Parts: C-alpha cells; structure tokens; sequence
RNA sequence: GCCCGGAUAGCUCAGUCGGUAGAGCAUCAGACUUUUAAUCUGAGGGUCCAGGGUUCAAGUCCCUGUUCGGGCGCCA
C-alpha cells in the first residue's frame, strides 16, 4: 500500500501490536463476546429464540386497559392488597429490572407518560420454570405485555402481579438510565424516538403544539371560516424576495417552484365568492436557519371579506388570549429566552393588548423628529435616517435604503420593549406593499404586527384590491428582481386578472405556529417544536 | 366592529357523532 | 360587445371616478347581516309589505341589472350561494340626483353594499329596498353571458374564481371536501389519536413506491427529496412512545398528470399500537360508513363514472364491507390454480405469471417482475367487480415490503385494501417490527432498483436503527383523500375536487 | 376486540367552547 | 457568507507541565422473596470526530477537513 504508510498509520499499528501482546501476556499468564457489544449478544439471543420456536415478535396482543386508566382505577388500594378476582392485560416498555431475589423481580413499565410497577413472584406466576424462562429472556427496554391482577406492595406502590408475561418486541441496544437521561442536543435531534423514550417534557411539548393547532381550527370554524388546500408548487417563481425551493418535473419537462405564501390563491378564492377562508400549512423559504427561523415552517393564514385590520386586531386578541388561557390555564406565562439558568420573563396575555404606532413611538424613543409621513420617499429622509443610524450606534449592512434603515431602527428601539404581546401598527408604505394605504394618514399603510417576547408571531393588513396599483407594485418588484431577463415569470398574470374581476374589501392575517409553540412551551429553539429537525448526515466508516 | 355572524359549515355543537369502534 | 373594449372603457370610467374623489375602493363597509340570515329572518313577510323601521346593511356581487324605467331598477345580489333582490326606487332612495348617479356607475359583476329596509314585492319576492347603495369594488371585465355560463372544462379549471362566481355546485363540492377532512379529524381525535406534522423534505425518499421530486437545500449543500409518504416517521414516533398518531398532509409524486393523478395530493395516515389489520378493518368500516351517512345523509350513493349521461352505479356503504382474498379469488377468476404462495419469489412462478398475462391479454410494460404482473392481473380481474366497498386482503410479500408476514399462510402479508367504485381508497397493514426481516426486504428492493424498476423503495439506515430499539405490535392505515371526495361529490375527475389543479401550460 | 380506550388529548368533553368576537 | 466555540465507552462526565485514557451508569457472570435510581461481589470496553504532520513518545501540539452550539447576517 502507501510506502511506509503514514507516521500515523505506522504509529496506530504498533499500539495495536502492543495492545494484543499485553493482552495475551496477561490473560494467558493465569467465543465470549465482550460485554460492551450488547447489540451482538442481544441479536444472537433473539436469533436463538427464533430458531427454537419462541418467536419474540407476536402479531397481536390484546390490551384490556391503558396504563393511565389502570393508575386512575386502582390508586385507591391499600398496601398489601391483591385483587385476585380481577384479571387485566397491559403493555409497555421495561425501564428498570430490580432483582430482589431468584424468584422475585420488579419491572417498571413506562408508557403513555406514566409508570406502573410489575412485581413478578413465581408464587403467583403460572409455574416456576416458565417464570424463570421469561425472566431470563427479558431485558431493559423490551416492549412486553403483562396479564395479571392489580395490587399494592407493602410499601404502598401500585403494581400488577403477573400471571403471564409475553415478550412483544425486544430491544437490541443499551437503554440509558433515566437518572442521567439524554442531554446531548445532536443526539436528541438525530434520534427523536430515544428523546421521547428518555425525556417526558418532549411529549408534552408536542401535545401542546397539537392543542395549539386544534384550538385555532375550532375558533375559525365557529366564526364560519372554511378550510382550503392551495397548491404547494407553482410553475411561476413569483416576485417574492425569499429564495424558493426549485424542483424539476420530468413529464412537463420543466421546473416547479415551492410555495412561499398562499396569499394569492386565498385572495383569488375570496374573489370567487368565499368570504372567509383559512389554511394551516407548510411554507418553504430557502433561507438561513437560526433559533427562530426554519426553511420549512407551519403557518396559519386566513382571509376575511368585508373586514379591515382593526377587526383583525380584535380577532387576534381573542385568539391569542383564549388559546393561552385554554392551554396554560392562565393568562401569565414564564419564558426563558436564554435557557433554564438565564433570566425569566413574565408575559401577560390579558385580552386588551398594547397598541403602538410605529412613527410616533419611534420619534419618542429615537428622541428626535423624523420627517413627515409623506416625505419618507425623499433621499433627504434616507440621508437623515442614515445620520441617525450612525449616531445611535446602529449597524445596517448595505444597501442602506430607507426601508432597511427604518427596520433596523425599529428592531433596535421599538422591539426591546415588546415583552408582553404588543401591536405595532401603521407601517410606512415603503416598508410594506400589498397593504391598502392608510385612509387617514398619508404615506402609511394599514397593517399591524403582533410581537411577543421581542419576536413577531402575527402579521395582518387590509388587502389591496386595486388592480392598477397592485399591477404597478408587482411590475416594480419584477423590475428590481429580474436584473435583466424577462419579468414574464416574476409577475402573476392570473392574480392580476382576478383582481381586475373584482375583490371585496378584505383583511388578511397570518400567524407562525412554530413560534407560538416555542413561546407556550418555554423553548428558545425552533427545533425543540419540530419533530424531526433536518440534520446533515454524519460521515461514517 | 364585531364581524357579522356566518353559520359554521361543518355543522356545530358537535354535529358529527363519530362512531368510535 | 368586444371584451377588450369593455375592459378599456370600464378602466377609463373607474380612473375618472378615482380622479373625481369618488373612490371606488372604500376601506371599510360595515356589513350588519349576512344574506343567508336575511333570507331566513324575513321570509315570513307578506307579498307586498315594507318594514320601514328596520335598516340593514348587506353586501355582495351584482348578478343582473334589470331596468323597469328611470325610477325603478332591479339588482340580483349574490352572496353565500343565495339570491337577494334589490329594488332600487327613487322615492325610497336617499336622493333622486344620487339615485341617477349611482345607477349610471353600477354594472353586473360589481361588488356593492346596500343599506336599506327589508320588504317584499307584489309577486312575493323578498327584497331589500335600498336607502343608499355603495360601490365597494368594480368589475372591469365583461362577465360571461347569462345563458352561456362557464362550461369549458379547461377554462373552469384555469380560472377557478370565474367557476365559483358562475357555477354554484363548485362551492358545494369544496364544502363537502372540507366536511370529509373535518370528519376524519374528529373521528381520529375522539379515538385518542395525536395529530402530528412530519418533514416534507427527506434526505432519502421512502414509505411508498413512487418517483420523488428532488430539491436543493441552500443552508444544507445536500439535496433533499420531497415527501412521498410519512410512514417511516410515524413508525419512528410510535417507537418513541406515542401509541396512536395520525397526520393529514400533502404527498408529492413525479409521475404524469392526467384526469385522475396530480403531482401533489392529500392523504390521511393514522398509526395504532397494539393493533393488527383485523382491527383496522373494523375501524375503517365504521369510519367510512359513518362519514358517508353523515355527509350524504344516507348509506346509498349514486356515482356516474363517465358523466351524468353515462350509467349510474348505486354504491351501498352499509358499515360491514365485503371481504375477499387476492390469491383465492384470483384463482377462481382465472379458472386455474396459481403456484403455492411460498414459491412466489422464484423464477418459474414469474414465467407462469407471464404466460398467464400473455394468454389473458393483460398488458404490462417492462420490467415484467412478479409484483407488477400480479398487480396487473388483480387490476384486470379483481378490482373490476368491486362496486360496493370491498376488502382485498392477504397480499404476497413481493407486493408489500413493509407489511408483517401472515400468521397462518406463508408468503402472504397481513394487509388489506379498500376498493369502492372499482378504485382503491385505503391501504392498511400490520407493521413489520422485525429489524432483520425488514433489512432483508429493504436489501431485496435495492437489488431491483439497481437493475431497472427505479420505483423500488430506497434503503434507510435510520429507520432500521429505530426498529432495533423495539417497535410494539402496530398497525398502519392510509387513505387517499381525493377519491373519497370524487365519489362523495359525484365527480369522475380529480380536477373537480381540487381548488387549483395542475394543468399543462398553454401556448 | 375493540381497542382499549385512550382519552382524547384535546379535552374530549367539547372543551373548545371558544369565546368568539 | 463571516466570526467564536465543542467533539473522550452505549448514557452522564474527568483527564495536570506529551510518558501506557478512567469514573458512575449501562452491559456480562453470580448472590439475595418487598425493591423503587435496590444493594453486594467480580469482569471487559473507546480508531478520545476523521486525515496528515511535529515529537523518542500526542486526547493532550500544529494543519486540513466532518458534524454540531451560538452570534452576525438572509428572510424586503
Ligand atoms: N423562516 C421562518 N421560519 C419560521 N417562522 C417564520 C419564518 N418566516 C416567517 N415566519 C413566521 O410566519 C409568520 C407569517 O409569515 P410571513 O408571511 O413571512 O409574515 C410570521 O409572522 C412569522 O411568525
Ligand atoms: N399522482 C397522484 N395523484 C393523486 N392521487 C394519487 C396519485 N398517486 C397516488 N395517489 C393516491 O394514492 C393512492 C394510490 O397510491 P398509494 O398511496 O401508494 O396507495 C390512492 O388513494 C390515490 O388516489
Ligand atoms: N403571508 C402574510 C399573511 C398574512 C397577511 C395576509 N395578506 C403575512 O404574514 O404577512
Ligand atoms: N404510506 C402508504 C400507506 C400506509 C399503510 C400503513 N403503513 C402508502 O401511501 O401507500
Ligand atoms: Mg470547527
Ligand atoms: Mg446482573
Ligand atoms: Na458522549
Ligand atoms: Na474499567
């Protein structure tokens, strides 16, 4: 092979040689697999069980009662009780095996989030020899089914005294002890099943997320909202700045672009004659990943005809307050943005949220008088904004446009104070298209953003139903995006036609499910609420 | 401001009595 | 006249309205009552009364502008699928010059708001005599003719908003689809299941037999395959400890687009622990029959597989569904005896199947493997007589690489398929929890993929590693919720039950 | 034969009597 | 893209100034018929993230990657 190999290889070789030499010189100075290879030993034991007729994978086990119902029903037993006239069948995973004797063993069946003891005594078993056989077969982590009578140990521990234990599914890997558990983030994310097995709060987090999604659906349906399914791929890239997920279709011999937002289809449906629509689904944005961003994410978006953002500002209040009260049981939650050892914030979700106007509050905070709302589009405003950003030690990467500088100032000043849920309303028209202009104050739009714990969770604005202005903004977007080529594919010509056919005054709303889940589960990472976060594979040999 | 009331499509008061087997 | 000329003239008129301070896009119009509630509450009126003490505000799209002189104009407002009449009279209107002004700017298709008093005409038609009509959103395009509404299938599918505006049954179809999904969710929630969400981008595609979509992740230089089935993640979750899980979601397939197949389609997959396919066979009966009874109002439905002018088939959804076996019924139909089920992974059985397909004129493009030949034979002989819902169970393991082996019959699996109207809607089996047999099956699929049969399932190390941690005896079930909508809404086309179906681009 | 009863996660006693706007 | 860190037995973690990596748990064998994180006796283990180098000698030092925890960005 390699001449003189590598000093390393050479080095590695000797140690081995030294290792085996010392090993033989020691053991013989005085085939069994080493105990650390639990997988091989367990696999060979299972294979031997298969060959001699004791197949460890039964097709069907009839469960009479769940563990939670068992605990609820038989928690009233006194110590030493034994209901010899009641027979029940339960099932679960073994988490402990305390052998107090040759004929008395204790198992800890953990399932459904609860624990039930199993005190196996050969005196109560059907016979001694099968008791020994089954207790020799069983290991920790094995899924087993237990048929027996309820009882309570002299200590006062509820348990099921088994008449017959059947192995349902053996475990071929070492199962970590619950006292240390699983604490490595990479291991927890790569093996979510092990995370659920060893950690109990993960199951509660996902139950909470499911409860969140159910509540929203129920509320909207009672209001009279219809659930819809819009396409997830389109043949048009669109004019959005967010980078899409490209895909190829061999039959159409073309590329298909993943959905960024279902807004256009919802508005077309409202044009069709469905006044109130909603959809909870996935959005795919080919962008960066951090604690509060994921490339694919679940959002709930609804559209309501004959409404403005003022009505949405009350509907959102009712939604959020009712959901928090229904799930957490109160209006005040505790959030740890930095972790269980960092500072804890008390977030109050009382019905009437705080409402602030961006321009006035920014003037109050920044300390000076920004230009009038009609003069933001002038380069003078851009210049004075740049001067203020430099003076206030705020950094904005280029380009230093008015929209980006204003967003940076808002994030730096108006956003460190949004601990409790707060509405920020009346954005400048430049920072936001697709929102109807403000009916009273010129130069502002008709949107609002709900911020909880300095993070945006909701986003709603009066939909622009003017075909001419919408077409102008779409063409400006396409001009900026295309940089040559043809805007033909950066302009939706069917949405414009629908708008020309006529859209009623509508209000659109959209909420991030994941972020709400993190806020209601005390999780500072979005991956804590995703069941299977995307992890690049670990190179292996 | 309370939006006009439209009646829920998917019936209401638990219209579907799903027959759990 | 010319639609282009109409559009140009209406655009000019609306621009003139804008520059004159008569904004045709008001920010807010406070609607007080819905059209359905208006019809329900004031249908008791006598033919000719006029309740002048009640003033309500409604809104909707004008469907007809009939003129009966210079002082009386009838409008046909259409809202939530109902009809209302607006008899604008100069006397009741706020002002005469304003009556003329508003009547010279409104045309059919416009979204308008009407504030007025309920009443009835001498002909006994419920109406709202307006006190003030407000134009909310003009319609710049000429709507199709009243007697020549949208009938071209391509136009209806490409422009769904026009279909909703002109055709009323489309709204009912989509309401029924929503009802189907809500009923499924309620059934599974009351059973004790937990709704989950599984990744739509998978490093390795798996869970079904299909051609995947390939995308490129930006933060992750690795490419990602779109979801074809959430099966391998549901099983991992059941390994985790959640005994009953379910998910209604979108699956993607890179196959051809036709009148029955779409690139993205909605399916429901629930997974039960400590269950077998014999329990799912009862649960599916209960839930399908209950859904049909709850939506249609009865157990018997009528389906037209080739349009309303074709033959009508009466499908009965009595809770108990017929049950048949693939091998036995296939032998009975073929009038012969197939080789023993324990010799199905061999070559002579493949030769026998090929000879039978050739003799019976069954068509199967290459590769002519045993699984594909069996599928073609079953489709040609078994599913063509399953009008009423029927269970076809005990499939060979060559046709199911993720189903557990049958208890008593060798070479078969513990699975079943629900066939209604000669089409499959459901697919369920007892999950395979043995890591060694699952690895052997995965290995066999790779052999095939290597030489042709690219549709063969891919290999996954993570799923096998999870199986090595102990998967309880479980049963999985999956229903394609597009065909259920087609059968319940009486539509022989997937595009009918899809809001925006994928269409071939037009020149 | 009907599978053992598992309590619904989402209350199960029609807890979602939502207070609507 | 840029910056700052981490990677040691299945799990939870030590390892000094380079001189043969070692604790608890888990696993293996054996006791003990009321234990709960059982206890007691005895035993084995890791390419210390992977590759290359410096050194008489590398977990320990230098240099490549790999995969990750964060912070900037990006998501108008
Ligand atoms: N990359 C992302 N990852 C996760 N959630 C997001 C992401 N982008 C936006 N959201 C959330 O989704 C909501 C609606 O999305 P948007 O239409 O972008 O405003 C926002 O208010 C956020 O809470
Ligand atoms: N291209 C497709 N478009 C729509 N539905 C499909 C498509 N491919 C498969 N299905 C559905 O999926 C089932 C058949 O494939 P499978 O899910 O593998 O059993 C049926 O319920 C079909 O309706
Ligand atoms: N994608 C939109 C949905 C809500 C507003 C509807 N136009 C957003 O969150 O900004
Ligand atoms: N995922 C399968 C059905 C699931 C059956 C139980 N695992 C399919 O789409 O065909
Ligand atoms: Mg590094
Ligand atoms: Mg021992
Ligand atoms: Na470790
Ligand atoms: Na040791």
């Amino acid at each position: 092979s390699e001449p003189k190999l590598s000093k390393n290889e050479l080095k590695r070789r000797l140690k081995a040689e030294k290792k085996v030499a010392e090993k033989e010189a020691k053991q013989k100075e005085l085939e069994s697999v080493d105990p650390n290879q639990y997988y091989k030993i367990r696999s060979q034991a299972i294979h031997q069980l298969k060959v001699n007729g004791e197949d460890p994978y039964p097709h069907k086990f009839h469960v009479d009662i769940s563990l939670t119902d068992f605990i609820q029903k038989y928690s009233h037993l006194q110590p030493g009780d034994h209901l010899t006239d009641i027979t029940l069948k339960v099932a679960g995973r073994i988490h402990a095996k305390r052998a107090s004797g040759g004929k008395l063993i204790f198992y800890d069946l953990r399932g459904e989030g609860v624990k039930l003891q199993v005190m196996a005594n050969s005196r109560n078993y059907k016979s001694e020899e099968e008791f020994i056989h089954i207790n020799n077969k069983l290991r920790r982590g094995d899924i087993i089914g237990v048929q027996g009578n309820p009882g309570k140990t002299k200590k006062g521990e509820l348990s099921i005294i088994p008449y017959e234990i059947t192995l349902l599914s053996p475990c071929l890997h070492m199962l970590p002890h619950l006292h240390f558990g699983l604490k490595d983030k990479e291991t927890r994310y790569r093996q979510r099943y092990l995370d659920l097995i060893l950690n109990d709060f993960v199951r509660q987090k996902f139950i909470i997320r499911s409860k969140i999604i159910t509540y929203i659906r129920s509320f909207l349906d009672e209001l009279g909202f219809l659930e819809i399914e819009t396409p997830m791929m389109n043949i048009i890239p669109g004019g959005a700045v967010a980078k899409p997920f490209i895909t190829y279709h061999n039959e159409l011999d073309m590329n298909l672009y993943m959905r960024i937002a279902p807004e256009l289809y919802h508005k077309m449906l409202v044009v069709g004659g469905i006044d109130r629509v909603y959809e909870i689904g996935r959005q795919f944005r080919n962008e960066g990943i951090d604690l509060t961003h994921n490339p694919e994410f679940t959002t709930c978006e609804f559209y309501m005809a004959y409404a403005d953002y003022h009505d949405l500002m009350e509907i959102t209040e009712k939604m959020v307050s009712g959901m928090v009260k229904h799930i957490t049981g109160s209006y005040k939650v505790t959030y740890h943005p930095d972790g269980p050892e960092g500072q804890a914030y008390d977030v109050d979700f009382t019905p009437p949220f705080r409402r602030i106007n961006m321009v006035e509050e920014l003037e109050k905070a920044l300390g000076m008088k920004l230009p009038e709302t009609n003069l933001f589009e002038t380069e003078e405003t851009r210049k004075i904004l740049d001067d203020i950003c430099v003076a206030k030690a705020v950094e904005c990467p280029p380009p230093r446009t008015t929209a980006r500088l204003l967003d940076k100032l808002v994030g730096e000043f108006l956003e460190v104070t949004c601990i409790n849920p707060t509405f920020i309303c009346d954005h400048p028209q430049i920072m936001s298209p697709l929102a109807k202009w403000h009916r009273s104050k010129e130069g502002l739009t008709e949107r609002f953003e709900l911020f909880v714990m300095k993070k945006e969770i909701c986003n709603a604005y009066t939909e622009l139903n003017d075909p001419m202005r919408q077409r102008q903004l779409f063409e400006e977007q396409a001009k900026a995006k295309a940089a040559g080529d043809d805007e033909a594919m950066f302009i939706d010509e069917n949405f414009c036609t629908a708008l020309e056919y006529g859209l009623p005054p509508t209000a659109g709303w959209g909420m991030g499910i994941d972020r709400v889940a993190m806020f209601l589960t005390d999780s500072n990472n979005i991956k804590e609420v995703l069941l299977f976060p995307a992890m690049k594979p670990e190179d292996k040999k | 401001m309370p939006m006009y009331q439209v009646k829920p499509y998917h019936g209401g008061g638990a219209p579907l009595r799903v027959e759990l087997p």
